[PDB]
RNA sequence: GGGGCUCGAAGACGAUCAGAUACCGUCCUAGUCUCAACCAUAAACGAUGCCGACCAGGGAUCGGCGGAUGUUGCUUAGGACUCCGCCGGCACCUUAUGAGAAAUCAAAGUCUUUGGGUUCCGGGGGGAGUAUGGUCGCAAGGCUGAAACUUAAAGGAAUUGACGGAAGUGGUGGAGCGAUUUGUCCUUUGUACACACCG
């Protein structure tokens, strides 16, 4: 929220979760944050990685797996990882 | 005179922190109350009730005291704090440190146009616990809180300035009506609203921000 | 070396392209 | 038996939201359903929508883009003048910064602050934030 | 399976054919009509699979077919090829 | 839901979306047509005229190939019946009813059934009458 | 307080259920409700057995046994210990004895 | 042969593709058939690539020591043990402690980074613990295995000696050759036999 | 009106008992059975009106249909088993991402982010389903249905304890809205008792 001035208003900006868009809240201890290196050619690891933050409904529902399973095959296509 | 157990309050007794909104980005669960003191200083505290537990016994009855107690600063951060203790005093205490380590965010908006500092909440927000059901609705500049007084008291310390609010339910039932209320707060950094819309940029954890510390 | 499958895995090895130098019909 | 189809379509809508369904199906499809989801496009509430024709009452696949809080109907269809718009953007909207209010009106189908920038009132099809 | 790994406006057509007649993204009948070839006689005679009539040849011979609660029962030694 | 019970099946038949004939389809349209009004000149209903029609000859659907319907294809050569087809069913099956009633009086259940069943007739009538497919002043007894 | 989900018999998707009578007191008891036990006795008590397996005319002779379906009310089934009073937890178990 | 080739031909080696006779809904989407007896076979490929993910987390993870292995079951401590050994991760086996993740007061307490599990159905009390820390969860998961608070299920057979030492040898030398300790032009020396039960 | 075995209100008697118009025992009238005519009430209960949409998983089961099977004291089909599906039905198990005061409920969910349609019906506890009027019924009674007056609780779910003429102590963490609980593995169970059954 940015005031009439220009200025953010927001205490801070909170994490979406990748999968269902929902808000991660502050007291949402379920959510998680999951860095997935990439490796360039031979298989070494760069030191850079995509990143991906899960909120504790879709880790509770049990579709975790699979949404994180999707969200890295679309983003594996689009960086050439 | 602190020695801290967590991973998280090593880095706070450092000083890898500054806001409390860092822990918060990252929804890292805060377990030592020296985290908070250190990181958001300008706390008060207040205790909203005391309240005789008895359980009975062969003997007699086992009396226990719950403290209820409220911190914030005023500028956005609010904590409850409950403990039940064989003293008060302790009890009071107890509920302090409980204050302190639910300390969550508290999100604040403009009833119209957006001038000045945010003095209200940015939407209609609902908090229950048990039957109580507590509705926090945005109010002009001016407004001032109309809430009873247990719910009043934590807006103060929330630092919200303009709200209207309902209650339906057994209110009078007091743990229920500040939980309620307090739980309206906490769902306020919650609902998504098109300001919100965009993409999170995922900074690094400070797990993995210092493991070189750690 | 004489890895003895079912053909329910060899499908699943074909679906997979795999030819399995050692892959084998269990009968 | 089926009353409101765009209630089943709006519940259907909210529901598949609610579960982090990215594709909801809709049946049947109506000419008021595609013209409110294509207020809900409209105002970026929802992405692709896509109409199956089977020479019946058709079907509407809806992508979800995880924006939605709540989208339902308003039933009765209530005659709102565009002096009563604000009352009832009150009653059903979290805030006057978000938040649409869908009527039909002669001019058409549209959101409660198009009806406003055209001073045409109507009736209240639903909402959505 | 789950709804997420499918597209629902492309459904995975193995799994369509099991699906009720109805419940599918466009319906349709899951019956057919045949020509039945019989024993030496040419009469081809194009039935409805799930026919509720007793399908007698042309010339008053034997009957062709048999009504049952689903698909009719052809008699004992007929051919057929779907049309 | 069924009208006059609890079940809630929902088989039925589920016309192809293909609204036009298929290619193995030969007969001409007015071959069809003259054979729905032999059809209904030994007394068959379009119900059963279709059935017979799919199931003994090589036509699908009557639509599909003529384009009309059947009770349309009737009206127009001038043999649709009188009452309409489902009041006849059930006008035939409540005098049934009505028969088996007049010599077992005990049985209440077909008691009920039969007012279910008049029920029905009354609904069906009262759509007939303000459709002007009946009589103005048509009645049951 | 509802304590059982079937309320203490089995009934689904019917209205009357015809009673029996208690095998101890006569007391009219639901068929579904009643406890009932298939009890497979011999009419030789196990001490009996060898003296009368001895008094047989016929060497190859099988002792003839007994089959009785007993049917038993609720206080009369508790007062048998047939069944005995359950923890909250145990009760939902409909397994028959281990 | 390709590694993706050499390693499923170790997993048809060892059985890690015999699933059970019952196959959760969430699993589904793993299970390529149905055996007539009743056992589902999993798609191994999908097994593989689901190890090249957590692989792919596991060496992002710059601090092995953030990362805990842990086997309630019998058969699994060693291959456990083994792949901390090599990784150099944490490995607990048999009973985890109820508070080992939340009470800070207990001698156990951990706050580790990742959480590499064997079966979610013999491991649910870390992972119920685990969905009270924000840790991110590993596990290997069988056909009837509940995904629930599982991040990257690995679908693969659990009971049973060789599948376990080959599925934590497998992850162990994908996590090393991304960090370039095995040299991609090299093999790497510890065979599967050490990392299965010894009874 | 017929029938009237058995059982059996009322009744008689025998016991038990401080008393025993009861429980226990014996004999039994009306009744229990049937026909004709009434009666219209039940904890007539899922204590959950009906229609419709959506939203978890799972395995059984019944009815029908489709597919695949390889064995039948079988008369190629088909039956009987087996396996996989689809529709419909009585249900059951697990789980919360839900709801709820909780018990619990996969609906009792999709509710202060409150609106699919529709019928009936409640407004502290008694007085009271009483009086009266009306109506139905031969009657018994049914339906409709007050007021005056009185009272600060009554009631629901759950917890701990106590009792049963029932059976065999913090901390921190976890669960619960919570009293509490886990830890601590006399226990379980019922309770309308909590001055705690001498209630
Ligand atoms: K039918
Ligand atoms: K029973
Ligand atoms: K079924
Ligand atoms: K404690
Ligand atoms: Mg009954
Ligand atoms: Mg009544
Ligand atoms: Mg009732
Ligand atoms: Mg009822
Ligand atoms: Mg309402
Ligand atoms: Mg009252
Ligand atoms: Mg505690
Ligand atoms: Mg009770
Ligand atoms: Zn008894």
């Amino acid at each position: 929220m940015q005031n009439e001035v220009g200025d953010m208003v927001d205490l801070y900006v909170p994490r979406k979760c990748s999968a269902t868009n929902r808000i991660i809240t502050a007291k949402d201890h379920a959510s998680v944050q999951i860095n997935i290196g990439h490796v360039d050619a031979n298989g070494l690891y760069n030191g850079s990685f995509t990143t991906f933050a899960l909120s504790g409904f879709v880790r509770a529902q049990g579709d975790a797996d699979g949404s994180l399973d999707r969200l890295w095959q679309q983003k594996r296509a689009e960086i050439k990882q | 005179k602190w020695v801290p157990v967590t991973k998280l309050g090593r880095l706070v007794k450092e000083g890898r922190f500054t806001k409390m909104e860092e822990i918060y980005l990252h929804s890292l669960p805060v377990k030592e109350h020296q985290i908070v003191e250190t990181l958001c200083p300008g706390l008060k505290d207040e205790v909203m009730k005391i309240t005789p537990v008895q359980k009975q016994t062969r003997a007699g009855q086992r009396t226990r005291f719950k403290a209820f107690v409220v911190v914030g600063d005023s500028n956005g951060h609010v904590g409850l704090g409950v403990k039940c203790a064989k003293e008060v005093a302790t009890a009071i205490r107890g509920a302090i440190i409980l204050a302190k380590l639910s300390i969550v965010p508290v999100r604040r908006g403009y009833w119209g146009n957006k001038i000045g500092l945010p003095h209200t909440v940015p939407c209609k927000v609902t908090g229950k616990c048990g039957s109580v059901t507590v509705r926090m609705v945005p109010a002009p500049r001016g407004s001032g809180i109309v809430a009873a007084r247990v719910p009043k008291k934590v807006l103060q310390f929330a630092g919200i300035d303009d709200v209207f609010t309902s209650s339906r339910g057994s209110t009078k039932t007091l743990g229920n009506f500040v939980k309620a209320t307090f739980d309206c707060l906490m769902k306020t950094y919650g609902f998504l609203t098109p300001d919100f819309w965009r993409e999170t940029t995922f900074t690094k954890a400070p797990y993995q921000e210092f493991t070189d510390i750690l | 070396d004489e890895i003895r499958v079912d053909k329910e895995t060899m499908d699943m090895l074909a679906f997979l392209g795999m030819a399995d130098l050692p892959g084998v019909e269990r009968a | 038996v089926r009353v409101s189809v765009l209630n089943d379509a709006l519940k259907s809508m909210y529901n598949a939201e609610k579960r982090g369904k990215r594709q909801v199906m809709i049946r049947p499809s109506s000419k008021v359903i595609i013209k409110f989801l294509i207020v809900m496009q409209k105002h970026g509430y929802i992405g692709e929508f896509e109409y199956v024709d089977d020479h019946r009452s058709g079907k509407i696949v809806v992508e979800l883009n995880g924006r939605l809080n709540k989208c339902g109907v308003i039933s009765p269809r209530f005659d709102v003048g565009v002096k009563e718009i604000e009352g009832w953007t009150a009653r059903l909207l979290p805030s006057r910064q978000f938040g649409y209010i869908v009527l039909t009106t002669s001019a058409g189908i549209m959101d409660h602050e198009e009806a406003r920038r055209k001073n045409v009132g109507g009736k209240v099809l639903g909402f959505f934030y | 399976v789950l709804q997420n790994d499918i597209d629902l406006l492309n459904p995975p057509a193995e799994l369509e054919k099991l699906k009720h007649k109805k419940k599918r993204l466009v319906q349709s009948p899951n019956s057919f009509f045949m020509d039945v070839k019989c024993q030496g006689c040419f009469n081809i005679t194009t039935v409805f699979s799930h026919s509720q009539t007793v399908v007698v040849c042309p010339g008053c011979q034997t009957v062709l077919c048999q009504p049952t609660g689903g698909k009719a029962r052809l008699t004992e030694g007929c051919s057929f090829r779907r049309k | 839901g069924r009208m006059h019970s609890r079940g809630k099946g929902i088989s039925s038949s589920a016309l192809p979306y293909k609204r036009t004939p298929p290619s193995w389809v030969k007969t001409a349209v007015a071959d069809v047509d003259e054979l729905i009004t032999k059809a209904a000149k030994k007394g068959q209903m379009p119900s059963q005229i279709g059935v017979l029609l799919r199931d003994q000859h090589g036509i699908p659907l009557v639509k599909s190939v003529t384009g009309s319907k059947i009770l349309r294809i009737l009206k127009a050569h001038g043999l649709a019946p009188e009452i309409p087809e489902d009041l006849y069913f059930l006008i035939k099956k409540a005098v049934a009813i009505r028969k088996h009633l007049e010599r077992n009086r005990k049985d209440k259940d077909s008691k009920f059934r039969l007012i279910l069943v008049e029920s029905r007739i009354h609904r069906l009538a009262r759509y007939y009458k303000r459709t002007k497919k009946l009589p103005p002043t048509w009645k049951y007894e | 307080t509802f304590k059982r989900r079937n309320g203490g018999r089995n009934k689904h998707g019917r209205g009357h259920v015809k009673y029996i009578r208690c095998s101890n007191c006569a007391k009219c008891c639901p068929k579904d409700k009643a406890i009932k036990r298939f009890l497979v006795r011999n009419i030789v008590e196990q001490a009996a057995v060898r003296d009368v397996q001895e008094a047989c005319v016929h060497d190859g002779y099988v002792l003839p046994k007994l089959y009785a379906k007993v049917h038993h009310c609720v206080s009369c089934a508790i007062h048998a210990h047939i069944v005995r009073v359950r923890s909250r937890e145990n009760r939902r178990n409909r397994e028959p004895p281990q | 042969l390709s590694q993706k080739e050499q390693d499923i031909q170790m997993m048809l080696a060892a059985d890690v593709h015999l699933g059970t006779k019952n196959c959760d809904f969430q699993m589904e989407r793993y299970a390529y058939k149905r055996r007539s007896d009743g056992i589902y076979i999993i798609n191994l490929g999908k097994t593989w690539e689901k190890l090249q993910l957590a692989a792919r987390v596991i060496v992002a993870i710059e601090n092995p020591q953030d990362i805990i292995v842990q086997s309630a079951r019998p058969y699994g401590q060693r291959a456990v043990l083994k792949f901390a050994q090599h990784t150099g991760a944490n490995a607990i086996a048999g009973r985890h402690t109820p508070g080992t993740f939340t009470n800070q007061m207990q001698t156990s307490f951990s706050e580790p980074r990742l959480l590499i599990l064997t079966d979610p159905r013999t491991d649910h009390q870390p992972i119920k613990e685990s969905a009270l820390g924000n840790i991110p969860t590993i596990a290997f998961c069988d056909t009837d295995s509940p995904m629930r608070y599982v991040d990257i299920g690995i679908p693969a057979n659990n009971k049973g000696r060789n599948s376990i030492g080959c599925l934590y040898w497998l992850l162990a030398r994908m996590v090393l050759q991304m960090r370039g300790t095995i040299l991609p032009g090299h093999k790497w020396d510890v065979m599967v036999d050490l990392f299965f039960y010894r009874d």
